[PDB]
RNA sequence: CACGAGUUGUUCGGAAACUGAGCACAACGUUAUAUCGUUUUGUUAGGAAAGUGAAGGAACUGAAAAGGGGCAACAGAGAACCUGGGAUUAUAUUCCAAAAAGAAAUUGCAUGUGGG
RNA sequence: GUGGUAAUGCGGCCAGGUAACAAAUCAAUCCUCCCACGGUGAGCUUUCUUUUCACCAUAAUCCACCUUGGGCCUUUUUACCGCGUUGUUCGGAGCGGGGGCUCAAGAUUGAAAAAUGCAUUGUGAGUUCUGCGCUAAAGCAAAAACCUGGGGU
RNA sequence: AAUUGCCAACUCAGAACUGCUUACGGCGGGGAAUCCAACUGUAUAAUUAAAACAUAGGUUUG
């Protein structure tokens, strides 16, 4: 997951933490390093 | 977190390489320069006021200084 | 004071088990909660440890013999019989 | 206030007491108080050399 | 008065789960696991099995992470006999030695 | 026992218990320093490895060399032997501890003489180790 | 009917041994060259006792005959034994209790312990808590001995089948009374489960060939032929002789 | 009942990685028939069940080691982390960001220093 | 590798040890409750009450280094008498006195740590882990993993 | 020092005065005999808990 959150957009997780939800799908919390402001990542993704 | 004995060994460390910041703290009798390095947290205990002052006001350069106060 | 005339060691199983029966484990219990003579330390050292083991805390030792004495008196004739054959 | 009145000794009679004699207070108790009271005793008399050893062992026997 | 519960998803009170009561500083009180203990270096069972001196009884990675004066004493056979066995066993060692010797030279001298 | 200097005992007690050592001076008279009746002993706690044929000379020295001791010791601490190991009274006054220098000249030449004794081939059993 | 008891036991499902706390067979030593030529010493290192047996063990070390190793075995104690006793087994043994030599050697008249039916077996006669054997007499001609086995019996057996001197320990177990249901209770949980004993005439006709009746009673002899097929062979059985014997006792076996 | 949400771990529990009462794959035997039996009292099987250390002149090659492979305990053995939070509507010894609110312990691989 | 008379400081293979194991009695630390002194807030107040209630906290991980309970060393040697427990015992196979080495559990000083939390610092009783070393014809599971030594290398 | 201070924790015993409407809860009725089984135990889940079964002790058989 670290390793496509790079490729996918140029930036750097420093944390990941996963849980399988009770419907079955695999849900991720990434957080991103102080260089880089996940507001303005939200915002390229169009979130 | 370990203790320094001397002033020696205290600038030895606040010149390590790693030594990422140092933070004074005010008591109202002595006071404390606490070093952040890698793995340990290193406190000299100051006692004679005019030489705390002198420590603090001396040169420790590329080090950040932090003013620990009550947030 | 003396706390029974008769039933000494047998009193904890009050009127329970039959005169003859108890007369006779009395002898068997009294010479198993003994404290028999050690022959190497030359004191009575010896204390039983299971139905047939035997231990000596003076000279740190074990001995093989007997459920409720240290030696049966079927052994004193092999004794005298093997020194006697050294002897010979 | 019942407890000081109970530490000047006003409820703790014939009729008011509940429990057998040994379960308000103990025998067991007693006697081990006792007996350490009278070592210690002796033990501090050997120590400052009132009595001398061979004295000391016929009271701690029969104490 | 408080109460307290286990913190650590096992709840039996095993050998193994013991647990104390200690309370922090923000005025709670709390359950925390009292580590198991070891009995320590010991002479062999056969001689007596009695507690050696000089050592010290560590636990599996205490005893790992330690160093070698905390399990050993600088004698011979230091950390397994104590010191009247080593003696004895000096001792014994040369007297037989001897009885061998002069016992052997007789048969020869005997013999020749 | 009879302690005479130049007899062969073994130590049984402390660090060194095991070694073979000679008695280098003898003393019964008790002071305040040392309450008991003593002995200078000087033992080997290196003794010589074994060699074999076809081995070079560098690994035959490095192998036959040996280490010593000095040390005073409690009558109690040590089993006297028959053996004997000459020692002569020239060697015994050049024999004295009471600092580091002289404990560290002392040293030195008792094993000069011991490496000069096993070299000579004499006293085979006071070079040999004790299995127990 | 339904299956009897007794026929029910020999498939062995909860009738089977408590073992788990056992320490392992007993047996002597291997007999091999050193044994065989000369003898071997070894040294009693402790004295245990196992669940469910009335005698004492030993521990007892040898030295590898091959390699450096050390070898450790399990025997029978007689009684005297003791820790750091020497032991001594093979053709040049001394005589002495707790000492392993050939019934050959053993001379005539003497007591003997944990004895060989066969040379190698390894011990099968006289190990229970007091019991012995006694060398009855040598015949050099055919090369047998005859003892007299624990039960009175006489029995021959070869001269090269070794024996240990003395008495098994523990003796003199069963003269104690046991006056109450739980000393039963914890004596049968070492062994096996066969404790309670209830009575055939006190079950059913479908369970035994005793059960049944207005009263308690068997209604037919209870002396059974040795012909007699499993289920039927209850009772005293292919018995000489019933009732409480006026005399000498004799002997008991074929 | 309808719609929308909620379960975050280097260290907590399990597995990775122990053995127990026990089970029964292989091998062998038996059966018209394997869908049967033996298989821990050191211990398969008439039974050739070991596949790699050091080597020397970068991988290959082969000496020494009797007794085949595996499962069975979320209360036995084993097991490196603790407090504070104004941090939720619902999770937390799991979340908190450069003054990490913070302070530690431990594993693998690398780099400098000192000693050797 | 190296100090101390010593107990014992400090820088393939083979043999042992930890893991690893009952009851009772008596007695610590932690925690809970009570009492006595103070401080802060609230309640009652026709009358009485120097009063009633609540609160006054300190985690893991680390430095430096006194008690009381075992084991031991050295010195002076014990005349069937001496030591010791509430309790069933110990002594020329080494009692007691002087001086020491070591282990287990606690205490204290400090770093953490006030920068946090909320709106003091002394007694008595009860309870755990711990220590007091280790019924029975019933006598206290095993292995992995790890530790130390003996040798050779 | 067989003397002086300071302090804790509760229990037992004795006395004078005074009162009862016998007043929470909790807490064995006792004695003399006969039959059976020695005793503690087990045991027909849902009409039978016993004098039945077990037991220690005694004897016989292979
Ligand atoms: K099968
Ligand atoms: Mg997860
Ligand atoms: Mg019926
Ligand atoms: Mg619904
Ligand atoms: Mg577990
Ligand atoms: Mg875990
Ligand atoms: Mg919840
Ligand atoms: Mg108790
Ligand atoms: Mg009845
Ligand atoms: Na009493
Ligand atoms: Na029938
Ligand atoms: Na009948
Ligand atoms: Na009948
Ligand atoms: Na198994
Ligand atoms: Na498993
Ligand atoms: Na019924
Ligand atoms: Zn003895």
């Amino acid at each position: 997951i670290k390793k496509a959150m790079r490729k996918l957009y140029q930036v750097k997780a420093v944390k990941v933490n996963t849980l399988i939800r009770p419907d079955g799908l695999k849900k991720a919390y990434i957080r991103l390093s102080a260089a880089h402001d996940a507001l303005d990542t939200a915002n390229k993704i169009g979130l | 977190p370990r203790e320094i004995k001397t002033l020696k060994e205290f600038l030895a460390i606040c010149s390590r390489k790693d030594a990422r910041c140092v933070k004074v703290k005010h008591n109202p009798s002595a006071t404390k320069f606490k070093v952040r390095c890698s793995r340990y947290l290193y406190t000299l205990v100051v006692n004679d006021k005019k030489k705390a002052d002198k420590i603090e006001r001396s040169i420790h350069p590329s080090v950040k200084k932090i003013a620990v106060t009550a947030r | 004071a003396k706390r029974t005339v008769k039933m000494g060691v047998m009193g904890r199983y009050g009127t329970r088990y039959g005169a003859n029966p108890r007369k006779r484990a009395k002898k068997l219990e009294v010479s198993q909660h003994a404290k028999h003579f050690c022959s190497f330390c030359g004191k009575f050292a010896f204390r039983r440890k299971a139905v047939g083991i035997w231990r000596c805390d003076g000279c740190s030792k074990t001995v093989a013999g007997g459920a409720y004495t240290l030696s049966t008196p079927n052994n004193s004739t092999v004794r005298s019989t093997v020194r006697r054959l050294r002897e010979l | 206030k019942m407890k000081e009145a109970k530490d000047m000794g006003r409820h703790n009679g014939v009729g008011r007491r509940e429990g057998s004699r040994e379960a308000r207070m103990p025998s067991k108790e007693l006697w081990m108080r006792r007996l350490r009271i009278l070592r210690r005793l002796l033990r501090k008399y050997r120590a400052d050399k009132k009595i001398d050893r061979h004295v000391y062992r016929d009271l701690y026997m029969r104490a | 008065c408080p109460r307290v519960q286990y913190r650590r998803r096992m709840h039996y009170a095993t050998r193994g789960n013991r647990m104390k009561m200690v309370r922090t500083p923000g005025n709670k009180l709390v359950m925390q696991k009292r580590a198991k203990r070891s009995q320590g270096i010991h002479t062999p069972w056969v001689l007596g099995h009695k507690r050696l001196g000089g050592t010290k009884a560590l636990r599996h990675i205490d005893a790992r992470l330690a160093s070698r004066h905390e399990k050993s004493v600088s004698r011979a056979y230091g950390g397994v006999l104590s010191h009247d066995q080593v003696r004895d066993r000096v001792v014994r060692a040369f007297l037989v030695e001897e009885q061998r010797i002069v016992k052997q030279a007789l048969k020869e001298h005997s013999k020749m | 026992k009879f302690l005479k200097p130049g007899k062969v005992v073994i130590v049984t007690a402390g660090r060194y218990a095991g070694h073979k050592a000679v008695i280098v001076q003898n003393s019964d008279v008790v002071t305040k320093e040392r309450p008991y009746g003593r002995a200078l002993l000087a033992g080997i706690k290196k003794y010589p490895k074994k060699v074999v044929r076809g081995m070079s000379k560098q690994t035959i020295a490095r192998r036959s060399q040996v280490g010593v001791f000095l040390r005073v010791v409690n009558h109690k601490h040590f089993l006297p032997t028959r053996y004997n190991v000459d020692m002569s009274k020239e060697l015994r006054g050049k024999i004295n501890v009471s600092d580091a220098s002289k404990r560290s000249r002392s040293k030195r030449l008792v094993r000069h003489v011991f490496q000069a004794r096993y070299n000579a081939g004499s006293s085979m059993w006071f070079f040999q180790r004790l299995r127990f | 009917g339904k299956t009897v008891l007794s026929c029910r036991k020999g498939n062995g499902s909860v009738y089977q041994v408590h073992g788990h706390k056992r320490l392992g067979p007993a047996k002597l030593r291997i007999l091999d060259y050193a044994e065989r030529h000369g003898y071997m010493r070894g040294v009693v290192k402790s004295i245990e006792h196992e669940a469910g047996r009335g005698a004492a063990l030993a521990r007892v070390e040898f030295r590898h005959p091959y390699k450096f190793r050390r070898v450790k075995e399990l025997m029978v104690a007689p009684e005297g034994m003791f820790t750091g006793q020497s032991v001594f087994c093979g053709q040049k043994a001394p005589l002495a209790i707790g000492n392993v030599l050939p019934l050959g050697q053993i001379t005539e008249g003497c007591i003997v312990c944990n004895v060989e039916a066969k040379p190698g077996d390894r011990g099968t006669l006289a190990r229970a808590s007091g019991d012995y054997c006694i060398i009855i007499s040598h015949n050099h001609e055919t090369g047998r001995t005859r003892l007299k086995l624990p039960s009175g019996q006489k029995k021959s057996v070869p001269s090269t089948s070794r024996a240990m001197i003395g008495i098994i320990s523990g003796g003199g177990r069963i003269e104690k009374p046991v006056l109450k249901a739980g000393n039963s209770f914890y004596r049968f949980r070492g062994k096996r489960n066969c404790w309670p004993k209830v009575r055939g005439v006190a079950r059913n006709p479908v369970e035994h060939p005793h059960g049944g009746g207005n009263h308690q009673h068997i209604g037919h002899p209870s002396t059974v032929s040795r012909h007699s097929p499993p289920g039927q062979k209850v009772g005293l059985i292919a018995a000489r002789r019933t009732g409480r014997i006026r005399g000498g006792k004799a002997v008991k076996g074929a």
